[PDB]
RNA sequence: UUAAAUCCUUUAACGAGGAUCCAUUGGAGGGCAAGUCUGGUGCCAGCAGCCGCGGUAAUUCCAGCUCCAAUAGCGUAUAUU
RNA sequence: GAAACCAAAGUCUUUGGGUUCCGGGGGGAGUAUGGUUGCAAAGCUGAAACUUAAAGGAAUUGACGGAAGGGCACCACCAGG
């Protein structure tokens, strides 16, 4: 409750494989 | 090496393998097989009268083109085996020199032999030196117009003047025919400078455009764009850019006859439904008693100017303290700041690439390996051959879906030049750029203004973040674009592969462009974290040994509580922590390594993760011709 | 890599922000830096300093007094 | 990790340089600078100060 | 003047008050001449042929002022004495 | 003579009796290669790239001794309160 956060992994760019 | 003869062999062999690959080089240009030679005609100085110079400039034989106001020719000649393409763009004009600069092998600047150049000149210089030099030639008009004693203290006074753009270069006279004649020889025989960028897509000038609307009343239809292929193997499944108007599909190629040979209606290939590659910028898919307190309960026009001038005291500001902010006192700090946090260290301590992701990253591509991919793509571009269109040829490309304004404009007299894209170049991402700032324009530039790009063949509108550009991880955002660093500007853009050009200018007023930053276009990435700082100060007015109580860094009690973790520095090197608070107020008392002057001052560093603003749109106002105040 | 023989060597950029003036693939004017051959300094193994960026001097890019063509 | 470049210089603050009277040169600066060495000469005991020495 | 010129020389007329008809290139710890000046940075950026300087009072970095050397010239790389 | 020292390591800037071998900052390295000798092991001859601001020789004091001897003290002990 003073520098915690949560902080999800969330909506990542769509990556071009190699 | 040793053996003389056979040292003196091996110097015959590298030779011979040095002047085999300079005649391949040298061959592909102006020939019977290749292109022909593309030259620009700028005239820096407005004293400077271009048309009588292209008229001198004119006479092999002469097949004359005709536009709104621009008017260039094509010039054959069988003496120096070679073909020519003439056009002339004015200075100032940055829409139509900027434009055709770009697909010219020569650039030829005219001088007035009294001045260097004019201030429209060294404007028009400035943004072709940025946007990637061509092979160039100087030559000068009124030298012959004067007697000699004027006439020999004129050219020394021009190779003056010449040197601080251009160190050492020859000046020809274009004043007698003979002079001409020797002009187009020394173009015809030069070291061709090469551009990466142009060498590595497939670009074409259009020679003539044709429309056919599909529609009146949908003002679309089919382009009939006809000139010659210049760059790679011209394949028709990759996305077609006309550089004004944006990137789509085309339909077919077909090769009619080359008009002009240098010695004197079939289709080529129409486009499979699956091997074309798709219009994709984005991605598709998204028990109290009754009188008793809790100390108790707990027991039981001028908007304009005024603008730029706090503008002006704002970058003045930023400049003495860098990222400095006063607290607010309405609100609470914990509040205004929650997404805020302290770094131990900016270059140590972790921060996740993929934290806390707007809702504008679903929406853009991301490589997974951008080096190993661009270095693929690169090697089928040169190591393979598709089967597209030659270099040299003269072909006709059937566009699917254009408006008509880009035919009105083509009547205006604006070239059009179109150039096939690369794999994975029509697809939006976060481009990252390294620019520095021109020393003609001062005038403050925050970060997230909008600015016009020129990046790589495109021209867009964006608002970019400015960087600290630093091999690390983590970058510092920069307020305001300054003077003398390099900066990274971030935007949202479709991606290109570097190498690339990159100009940044500034819509002033009465539709001006002014040149404010140049530079190159960096990697392609939106893992580069840029990071906002914010630095809070507070006055540590009673000062014991080795700790201190501070204040008016808060003003509550539980804002020092929520910001307690967070180390203080301090301007004269002290390093501390945040112990307690004691007032209701923010005061607090704070540990620190030494002990503190009288004049000293605590300070906290705050961090957060920032990304830039999606106001990307293709369409660029048409500059009007460039003056000086 | 140098043009004529094709050998690789590391060149020192002298002034700060100077290496901002210099990008990949680019043509470039080397001197030796002062030793005849030896290393000198703090630099491991470098014996050589960037003299020209572009056909023209880092001096004058640094003093601000010409501007770098590409 | 670290590898700024131009760190220092883009930080530090652009003083403009003030505009003064511009110096003799050849014969004149000599002629001022033997005037100012043996000729106004002030006496001293020790002679331990410099032409620029500053407090 | 000269083949004809140009230049030099000779000459009418115009052409000088410091915001000009404005002199640079390197340096200021020692070697090695000349600042423990001020501001900024804080083992970073960088300087430094060598010894070294920079990790919060930096005589050495980046600037301002001042000073020193040669001066229409002065740096740097390399071969050589 | 750098000195420890040396009747030679003296008769050397007041420098020439005759003559042989042999060194040229520290490493790479007495290594690689080649030649030659040897049954072999190895011997003789013998580099370079590269790296380094030192390595070394004589002397001169003595922080510190886990070196040794002595002395003193109920803010040390022994016998105790």
């Amino acid at each position: 409750s003073i520098c915690s956060t949560y902080s999800n992994l969330y909506n990542h760019p769509q990556l071009i494989k190699y | 090496e040793l053996s003389r003869v056979d040292q003196r062999h091996r110097a015959s062999q590298l030779r011979k393998q040095k002047k085999e690959a300079v005649l391949a080089e040298k061959r592909q240009l102006g020939g019977k097989d290749g292109p022909p030679h593309q030259v620009l005609v700028v005239p820096l100085h407005s004293r400077i009268s271009l048309p009588e110079a292209m008229q001198l400039l004119q006479d092999g034989t002469v097949h004359l083109n005709e536009l709104g106001n621009t008017q260039n020719f094509m010039l054959l000649c069988p003496r120096l085996k070679h073909r020519w393409f003439f056009t002339s763009a004015r200075p100032g004009d940055l829409h139509v020199v900027l434009d055709m600069a770009k697909v010219a092998d020569t650039i030829l600047f005219l001088l007035d032999p009294l001045e260097g150049w004019d201030s429209t000149g060294d404007y028009c210089l400035s943004c072709l030196f940025a946007q990637g030099l061509p092979t160039y030639t100087l030559a000068v008009q009124g030298i012959s117009g004067l007697p000699l004693k004027k006439q020999i203290d004129t050219r020394k006074k021009l190779s003056k003047a010449v040197e601080k753009r251009f160190p050492h270069d020859k000046l020809l006279l274009l004043d007698t025919q003979q002079e001409a004649g020797m002009l187009l020889r020394q173009l015809a025989n030069q070291k061709q400078q090469h551009l990466a960028f142009r060498d590595r897509r497939a670009y074409l000038f259009a020679h003539a455009v044709d429309f056919v609307p599909s529609e009146e009343n949908n003002l679309v239809g089919t382009l009939k764009i006809s000139g010659y292929v210049r760059g790679q193997t011209l394949n028709v499944n990759r996305l077609l850019h006309i550089v004004g108007y944006g990137d789509f599909q085309m339909k077919q190629i077909d090769a009619p006859g080359d008009p002009f040979p240098l010695n004197p209606k079939v289709l080529m290939k129409a486009d499979p439904g699956r091997q074309e590659s798709l219009q994709a910028e984005v991605i598709p898919d998204p028990k109290v008693p009754k009188g008793t307190s809790s100390y108790q309960a707990e027991w039981i026009d001028e908007e304009a100017e005024a603008k730029m001038l706090e503008k002006y005291k704002q970058e003045r500001l930023e400049e003495m303290f860098p990222d400095e902010v006063d607290t607010p006192r309405d609100v609470a700090a914990r509040i205004r700041f929650q997404k805020y946090r302290g770094l131990k260290s900016f270059r140590t301590s972790p921060w996740d690439p993929k934290e806390n992701l707007p809702q504008d990253y679903a929406r853009i591509f991301q490589f997974q390996n951008f080096t190993n991919t661009r270095k693929s793509i690169f090697k089928e571009v040169e190591e393979k051959e598709v089967e597209g269109a030659e270099v040299g040829w003269y072909v006709t490309l059937h566009v699917s879906e254009v408006p008509v304004s880009v035919v009105e404009c083509f009547r205006q007299g604006t070239p059009l030049i179109a150039f096939s894209l690369l794999p994975h170049e029509q697809k939006m991402s976060v481009l990252n750029m390294v620019v520095r700032r021109d020393p003609g324009n001062t005038e403050p530039v925050k970060a997230k203004e909008e600015l016009i790009f020129h990046c790589g063949f495109r021209r867009f509108r964006a608002s970019p973040l400015f960087s600290q550009h630093t091999a690390a991880d983590k970058h510092k955002l920069q307020r305001f674009l300054t003077a003398d660093m390099a900066l990274v500007a971030t935007v949202y853009a479709p991606i290109t592969f570097p190498p690339a050009s990159v100009l940044l200018f500034k819509q002033k007023s009465n539709g001006m462009h002014s040149l404010i930053a140049t530079g190159h276009l960096m990697s392609v990435d939106p893992d580069r974290m840029v990071i906002k700082r914010v630095v809070l100060s507070g006055h540590p007015f009673k000062i014991f040994t080795k700790m201190a109580v501070v204040r008016y860094m808060f003003f509550n009690r539980e804002d020092v509580l929520w910001f307690k973790p967070v180390e203080l520095r301090t301007k004269w090197g002290r390093r501390g922590h945040i112990k307690e608070p004691l007032g209701t107020h923010g005061h607090m008392k704070c540990s620190f390594d030494g002990k503190l002057k009288s004049q000293d001052t605590v300070l906290m560093n705050l961090y957060k993760r920032v990304f830039p603003k999606w106001t990307y749109d293709p369409y660029v106002p048409e500059p009007v011709p460039w003056l000086k105040s | 890599q140098l043009i004529k023989n094709g050998k690789k060597i590391t060149a020192f950029v002298p002034n700060d922000g100077c290496l901002n003036f210099i990008e990949e693939n680019d043509e470039v004017l080397v001197a030796g830096f002062g030793r005849k051959g030896h290393a000198v300094g703090d630099i491991p193994g470098v014996r050589f300093k960037v003299v020209k960026v572009a056909n023209v001097s880092l001096l004058a890019l640094y003093k601000g007094k010409k501007e770098r063509p590409r | 990790s670290l590898a700024r470049a131009g760190k220092v210089r883009g930080q530090t603050p652009k003083v403009a340089k003030q505009e003064k009277k511009k110096k003799k040169t050849g014969r004149a600066k000599r002629r001022m600078q033997y005037n100012r060495r043996f000729v106004n000469v002030v006496p001293t005991f020790g002679k331990k100060k410099g032409p620029n020495a500053n407090s």
